[PDB]
């Protein structure tokens, strides 16, 4: 017949749930920042706990990405690809790079 | 018995196609062969090549554990979960069918109220919900949480099935009753 | 082209000469990017472009193919990394 | 404290509510590509009633649009702008077009 | 620039020699495009591009600007359509 | 009375700003006012290049019918529902609070069960909701469904408020608590 109505009630939800995803992603973002920023000012050692949060953070909007679909900010996407790799060699690179001053993943 | 499984979730990969994977519900899937994708959309046929069951086989796929399966020439928006990937001629859309229901007490976590003729919930079939109307026996002008009801329901978008396939129905997310299909119509 | 058995030993999810630690390979399924010796394989026939491991980490290439990014132990066969090319 | 949990449940739900509305959006589709058969096989008045629920449809998906940003394909774009305006001019045009054997809106 | 009252006849809504019908009024609000006084504004002082009616209503012109579409009549002050520019 | 509009949704107009909507909870807007945009996010500044009251004023808002209010320069994802639009300097965002609260009843619609110290509900404020943690006081080891409770929250982003604010407390989308801001803490 109509759907309309149940439709409605769809779009609602579906404009109620991004919003708080929008708002996780922001946090995300944030708690990144800080967390690069932290890697950056201490030695390779002391670092992998906080590689080990970063990557964990990661490994979580990637599969966000994969798993549900949902598309985030160019920002956050860039930062799913470089960060995707977790090992040895990728910290070593990383930590060089934010110890140098890089603030957020890139190329 | 003839390959059947539902799909969960869609992997699409630049320029190969797209995997989909769920639990292999009967049959044996074998790289190379045809397979159907029946449901919600028209019917249309493709060929796997590549299957994979997660920590078990290459090229090909049972019973069991997660499937995966690559289908070439598939684009993302060409297939949804809640399809079913099916030996082709095996299995059918249908909208319409009757069905044995009940419906679930207040107190097993279902609806408060007794519906009516114009009740329009969701019909979970193995891996999604589609919306539905129903059609009330005779005389038979309300159904109470708690009773069993024989009903005839009419889809809004097609789904694989045979007599015997199981159901929930839902409202809101909410389980408010069980069901199986008695007999496809149409 | 039939059935090929994936063997574990503990450490490697291994099969046509292709291999994923356990960790790894259940990671994949896990976040929503299943068939990971499917995916691989598609590289590897997809006359990828190959090249050093930009990283450094010894004995891998880095492979590019089929929307992917691979980086392979062409000695052992091991997947050591995987996923879909960056996104412009 | 570990905001992933919650994060998992959104997006579940996002997917569910994704799924759910491009379905309703193949449904508009097809329910469109009718009427707009139709009305090019009628005649000026007889297409008024059959005009009356092609912009009413229209009317929901901008309301989806731009009240709810919930952003369709580019097919479904297209027509909420070709239809947005309902009166007798455009009428007038798109009744001659569709029936020259227009199937869909476009300039 | 202060506050002016909206004026309502039964069959128009009406101010700064701006007017939309009744309907047309509360269906922008309605389906999410409030404020449409403040949009037709918007187009007025936007040196919009200004051309005939494409569907030929009389004494409505076409006007484009701030991002927006609007078909009116500089007689009447009439707003009969506004909307956001095709999307490419 | 300093003004105050509650966001409940966005309109963006290319090369002009953004349109917010909302019903005005109390003062005036008036066009080419600056005001504050609070919650959520940082806070930010911005002028009025255009108000409308529905129905009844152009380039005034009052308590009442909705208004729309232009803000120029503001980009779409710069703003969202759940902020307020205030004259600036007269509130400010927090995420932690004192709150005397009412749990619902199951009878009411609320909980079946009671809840522990890591409760994790929504608290909705205005226009949206806010996820939050608790602090029961000493010795309250649960509360059952059915009491009042007086509870310590931190919100993980900060919503505009001020002491007497008034919020329901939500699970799934219903509500199983209602409650006040007793004392703003930070
Ligand atoms: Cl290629
Ligand atoms: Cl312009």
């Amino acid at each position: 017949m109509d759907i309309w109505p149940e439709f409605q009630r769809d779009l609602e939800m579906y404009r109620d749930v991004v919003l708080s995803i929008k708002r996780n992603l922001r946090l995300y973002e944030e708690c990144i920042e800080s967390l690069v920023h932290q890697i950056g000012s201490t030695n390779f050692d002391n670092a992998q706990p906080l590689f080990d949060d970063l990557f964990r953070m990661q490994s979580e909007l990637a599969t966000m990405l994969y798993k549900y679909e949902y598309k985030p900010g160019k920002r956050i996407q860039d930062l799913i690809y470089h960060l995707d790799r977790d090992d040895f060699y990728s910290r070593k690179y990383w930590h060089k790079k934010f110890s140098d001053g890089l603030a957020w993943p890139e190329a | 018995k003839p390959f059947l499984l539902p799909i969960e979730d869609v992997f699409s990969i630049s320029g190969r196609g797209t995997v989909v994977t769920g639990r292999v519900e009967r049959g044996i899937i074998k790289v190379g062969e045809e397979v159907e994708i029946v449901g919600i959309k028209e019917t249309q046929k493709s060929t796997c090549t590549g299957v994979e069951m997660f920590r078990k086989l290459l090229d090909e796929g049972r019973a069991g554990e997660n499937v995966g399966v690559l289908l070439r020439g598939i684009k993302r928006e060409e297939i949804e979960r809640g399809q079913v990937l099916a030996k082709p001629g095996t299995i059918k859309p249908h909208t319409k069918f009757e069905s044995e229901v009940y419906i679930l007490s207040k107190d097993e976590g279902g609806r408060h109220t007794p519906f009516f003729k114009g009740y329009r919930p969701q019909f979970y079939f193995r891996t999604t919900d589609v919306t539905g109307t129903i059609e009330l026996p005779e005389g038979v002008e309300m159904v109470m949480p708690g009773d069993n009801i024989k009903m005839v329901v009419t889809l809004i978008h097609p789904i694989a099935m045979d007599d015997g396939l199981r159901f929930a129905i839902r409202e809101g997310g909410r389980t408010v009753g069980a069901g199986v299909v008695a007999k496809v119509l149409g | 082209g039939i059935g090929k058995k994936i063997s574990f030993d503990g450490d490697f999810y291994t099969v046509d000469g292709m291999k994923f630690s356990k960790s790894y390979y259940e990671k994949l399924w896990e976040q929503g990017r299943p068939a990971p010796f499917v995916q691989a394989r598609e590289v590897l026939n997809s006359n990828p472009k190959i090249e050093p491991d930009p990283r450094g980490a010894p004995g891998y290439l880095r492979y590019e193919g089929a929307g992917l990014e691979m980086i392979y132990n062409p000695k052992t066969g091991q997947v050591g990394h995987i996923q879909p090319v960056k996104v412009k």
